[PDB]
């Protein structure tokens, strides 16, 4: 039985003691959390997801830093390390001057109207990207290599994600919202090397198919998905028992291949040399393709079955007596089996419904496959929410002070008492501005204020804190740059927290 | 044990009082709720947590027994019976401190409950329909938290409140009764949320037909399909006959020319527009125009069985006799006024106009977001919910809050003509009704005893009237809590759910004064 504001305050002195090393974790200089197990293991990491995992926490508020963690984790999975250090301080500061005088729902509409003029000073800030230039992608990207620092070829991995993304760009609504990264797929290879690679059309294949089960190359013929009814009839059109006697071998197998050859009949008509079968598939239903000159393929997982129907842009056929060119194998298309390493590997490009190109990787080793791939991981990240929004956001604490300073004009001319949470959040954003003072080294009191002195001329339009220099800097010339979509829903994950733990009063069994 | 008991009576159910104080209305806060080692709930609608959480004492244990007996009759006043109930054990701990039997002010708690009741007997308006339930546009307003809804906060909340309130819609399988069930109103966005307009009929997203097939039916009899097409499966059973390797071909197409004829009798009995749940190809589109027949395919059930329960008889989206595509026997056919095919949302939608056996009406709404599809849900859940209480409760009474402090205005000179003990009875049940001004500010962060003192200071004579907010009392605000015209922003109630809930607070309290034992082996 927990209540009033020692509840309140419980949630204060968690969310806010979570924050405190992970902001140190912040910016591409930050500092290590270390974590000493009681087996005496030692972790040391910047990333909040694999912290907060990891971290043993008893209060179920903290519970919940990992559930708006898991959030933004579904959604991104970038920024999960920032949406817990706003939401600290937007508790920390406003409430014990408010909760003394008790107005809960007076701040929860205060932080209703911290969101959407957030919204309305992300579109004066940031000046559109083109979605039309590699180059204009190409320096966000190499912003987000540097955090981890690996330049090694993440550079060239850098026209490899944007060559994908940007691509793959094709998700409906019925307004046609892209936030897609799943039609995507890289290649995770143990032999060639990354540079001579490039992205290949369709979406490539390497999570089942790793062999030349389909052909070794196809120039014209068609691919066939088939989820279509394949259980061939073991009567004259009836289900009896199955082949288990040899009064049961004689009569039930010329309906069995009978069945068959009638949709290998409909197949051929489109003329494939390649049909991959996944519900339905029979054993003699994919070697009577065998003797019908077409390599048969099952054993694949539905996931492949989607990139693969995305990989040709055609509709994964139902029906099983009658196939065409226009259901699936839309267009030629084209199959590419090759060698790289020792393995057999399964391009599929020629994509009609055009624009689908995908990853190609290939480290030395897994592991040299494995280091580069991380960095675009997180440089697939970066143009997804460059197709979600064609904006990008100057990044240090250009975009915080910035919104900083509107919600105390704002404060000024709502003047109710929604005032005070508005100065509170005001300050609760320039906590990111004030842990890269400490994730460089300088005097953290000088830089906030001739960061305030430079939005009093420039407005902090593009000329915000680093954690690099330690100093005020040209985020144009400087090239820290991130997207509006990633500054948004960082910002909009932490306004959802901050309502949340304000309704927590009372935690009870 | 003894006053003890009574203690710990009172000292559990204050606790729990203390819980849903703080999650009533809509500016009711939600609590974290520990079920399980890793499991916590956060949830309000006080009543719902109970069952949620677990009870500690059987003081704890048989007031959570009270609230589900509120909440199993009627959703609303569900939390709030619990705060009454707990209000009425400080009240009468100190006169049994005092002087006094609790015996003797049970009784004045249970006379006065009969007294109330008959306030709220000549506290009754019928006339319910003009002034509609909430103050018509208030019904959705405060539950359309206005974000982009709030800007259509008087045009929204005219259509969607008219289009339920008493006009015609059919029950479950065709049921006399106005709309007390979910309607086919849909949430799609397009160009604007202006444009998102009241329909006479039905809401259907599907996909329709084009080689030929006619566009639209007046007079229509519907085929509600709960069964798929496409093909029919058959390898032999027709044509068994061999001359030629060609036949053999010959014999495996002859499932085409089988649903032929099984169209025309599903044609024969009742049709004009088949809906079919599954998809049709264009060559199974080809069995319906050579009978004449308008097939639109990949129709959602969701909407078809709110379609086939309207429809009228014995429909396919209910049978179970299946042949791959069923053939009618007899009477089977559903019944429509027309089927005209309409521009909605710049989409060319079936748009099914009303069914025979009892018309109907929906909505179509649009909008410019994902988002506004979410948020015109609970702007359905809270219309549906005030129409409920207008069709069932004809007589409702106006104000839920006004008149709490006017029946403690109402209670103080039947405390004083009565006599005795019972007296002092009467006052203390009353003070009970304080409570409920009360808990709504803290809510609704604003002052409880600010806002209760405003209540009373409104007045004529102890009567709660549409008549004046100035110089009577009439209605309240689930945000502010001020006294307030029942048209424009104040407040009404269903009778129902109040007599109920002061009938289960005196309920409640009676058994809880009996307890002065705590014996045990």
């Amino acid at each position: 039985r927990e209540s009033g504001r020692k509840v309140q305050s419980g949630n204060i002195n968690a969310a806010k003691t979570i924050a405190d090393i992970i902001r140190t974790c912040l910016g591409p200089k930050s500092m290590m959390k270390m974590l000493l197990d009681p087996m005496g293991g030692i972790v040391m990491t910047n990333d909040g997801n694999a912290i907060l995992r990891e971290i043993q926490v008893q209060h179920p508020a903290a519970k919940s830093m990992i559930e708006i963690s898991r959030t933004q984790d579904e959604e991104v999975g970038d920024g999960t390390t920032s949406v817990i250090i706003l939401a600290g301080e937007m508790l920390s500061v406003a409430e014990h001057f408010l909760e003394q005088q008790m107005h809960p729902t007076v701040v929860i509409s205060a932080y209703r109207k911290a969101l959407d003029d957030m919204i309305s000073t992300l579109k004066k800030i940031s000046i559109p990207v083109d979605i039309s230039d590699s180059d204009m992608m190409l320096n966000i990207i190499n912003s987000s290599i540097t955090t981890k620092a690996i330049s090694r070829w993440s550079s060239l991995a850098c026209n490899i994600a944007l060559d994908a993304v940007k691509m793959v760009q094709f998700e409906e609504n019925g307004r046609k919202e892209i936030d897609i990264k799943k039609y995507a797929r890289v290649e995770k290879i143990p032999g060639g090397i990354i540079e001579d690679s490039c992205v290949l059309r369709g979406v490539m294949i390497n999570k089942d198919v790793t062999h030349p089960r389909m052909r070794r190359y196809i120039k014209n013929p068609r691919i066939v998905l088939l989820d279509s009814s394949l259980e061939y009839k073991k009567g004259e059109s009836q289900t009896d028992i199955e082949i288990t006697r040899e009064e049961d071998f004689t009569r039930i197998l010329q309906m069995e291949e009978e069945y068959i050859q009638q949709l290998c009949e409909d197949i051929i008509q489109l003329k494939p040399d390649v049909v991959i079968t996944e519900k339905g598939i029979s054993d003699l239903a994919q070697h009577y393709l065998m003797r019908a000159n077409i390599t048969a393929i099952r054993r694949v997982r539905k996931t492949d079955n989607n990139r693969i129907a995305r990989a040709c842009g055609a509709r994964i056929v139902s029906r099983p007596e009658e196939l065409r060119e226009d259901d699936v194998g839309t267009g030629a298309g084209l199959l590419e089996i090759k060698k790289i390493g020792d393995e057999y590997f399964t391009f599929i490009t020629d994509c009609k419904d055009p624009k689908a190109c995908t990853i190609l990787l290939r480290g030395a080793s897994k592991e040299i496959l494995s280091e580069v791939e991380r960095n675009l991981q997180d440089a697939m990240q970066v143009c997804r929410n460059v197709l979600l929004d064609p904006q990008l956001v100057p990044g240090g604490g250009a975009s915080e002070m910035a919104v900083a300073h509107a919600l105390t004009e704002k404060s000024k001319a709502m003047t109710g008492v929604e005032q005070w949470p508005y100065r509170a959040v005001a300050q609760a954003l320039e906590v990111i501005p004030r842990t890269l003072i400490q994730n460089c080294g300088a005097s953290t009191i000088r830089l906030l204020t001739s960061l305030r002195a430079k939005h009093t001329q420039e407005n902090c339009e593009t000329w915000g804190v680093n954690g690099e220099t330690g100093t005020l800097v040209d985020m144009k010339e400087l090239g820290i740059w991130e997207p509006l979509a990633v500054k948004l829903q960082t910002y909009k994950t932490a306004v959802e927290t901050a309502v949340l733990l304000l309704r927590i009063d009372d935690i009870v069994s | 044990t003894g006053e003890t008991i009574r203690s710990q009576n009172v000292m559990a159910a204050a606790s729990i009082a203390n819980i849903v104080k703080s999650s009533l209305g809509p500016v009711g806060l939600d609590k974290m709720l520990v079920d399980d080692i890793g499991d916590v709930t956060i949830t309000n609608d006080g009543a719902t947590i109970l069952k949620l959480l677990e009870v500690e004492h059987p003081a704890a244990k048989v007031l959570c027994e009270l609230a589900d007996l509120q909440d199993k009759e009627v959703g609303d006043g569900t939390t709030s019976v619990v705060i009454i109930a707990a209000e009425l054990l400080k009240n009468a701990d100190e006169l049994v401190k005092q002087k006094i039997h609790p015996t003797s002010v049970i009784s004045g708690y249970r006379l006065a409950c009969k007294e109330a009741v008959r306030y709220i007997n000549e506290n009754l308006i019928v006339n319910t329909d003009e002034l509609g339930r909430d103050c018509l546009i208030n019904a959705a307003k405060t539950s359309m938290s206005s974000k982009i809804i709030g800007i259509n906060g008087d045009f929204f909340a005219n259509m969607v409140v008219d289009a339920v309130l008493a006009i015609k819609y059919t029950d479950i399988r065709g049921q006399p009764r106005y709309p007390v069930n979910s309607v086919n109103i849909l949430k799609a966005h397009g160009r604007s949320q202006m444009e998102s307009m009241l329909i006479s009929g039905y809401a259907l997203n599907c996909v329709v037909g084009s080689q030929g097939m006619p566009k639209r039916i007046v007079n229509a009899k519907i085929a509600c399909l709960d069964f798929s097409l496409q093909k029919t499966k058959m390898k032999l059973g027709v044509q068994v006959v061999i001359t030629d390797p060609e036949k053999l071909d010959q014999i495996r197409q002859r499932e085409s020319d089988i649903t032929k004829e099984r169209i025309q009798k599903i044609l024969a009995t009742g049709a004009n527009v088949i809906l079919t749940t599954g998809g049709i190809d264009d060559m199974c589109l080809k069995y319906f125009v050579e009978a004449g027949a308008m097939a639109v395919r990949r129709v959602l059930k969701r909407d078809l069985k709110r379609i086939a329960k309207a429809s009228g008889a014995t429909i396919l989206s209910t049978l179970a006799n299946l042949e791959g595509e069923e053939t009618f026997e007899a009477a089977m056919l559903g019944q429509a006024e027309e089927v005209v095919q309409e521009r909605i949302c710049d989409d060319e939608l079936i748009l099914i106009k009303n069914t025979k056996a009892r018309t109907s009406a929906s909505i179509i709404l649009r909008g410019a977001n994902d988002f506004m599809c979410d948020e015109m849900e609970r702007s359905l859940h809270d219309a549906l919910c005030v129409v409920k209480r207008v069709l069932e409760s004809k007589s409702v009474v106006p104000g839920g809050g006004a008149v709490e402090a006017a029946l403690s205005i109402y209670l103080e000179n039947y405390a004083t003509s009565m006599g005795s003990r019972e007296q002092l009875a009467i006052a203390e049940f009353a003070r009970s009704l304080l409570v409920i001004p009360n808990t709504l500010a803290v809510n609704a962060a604003q002052d409880s005893t600010d806002l209760v003192a405003k209540l009373r200071a409104f007045h004529n004579e102890a009567q709660v009237n549409p008549e004046r907010k100035n110089l009577k009392w009439i209605g309240l605000d689930l945000s502010n809590g001020k006294p307030r015209d029942n048209k424009q922003a104040g407040v009404f109630e269903p009778t129902i759910v109040k007599v109920k809930s002061l009938k289960f607070a005196t309920e409640a309290a009676i058994t809880i004064l009996r307890i002065d034992d705590l014996i045990k082996l």
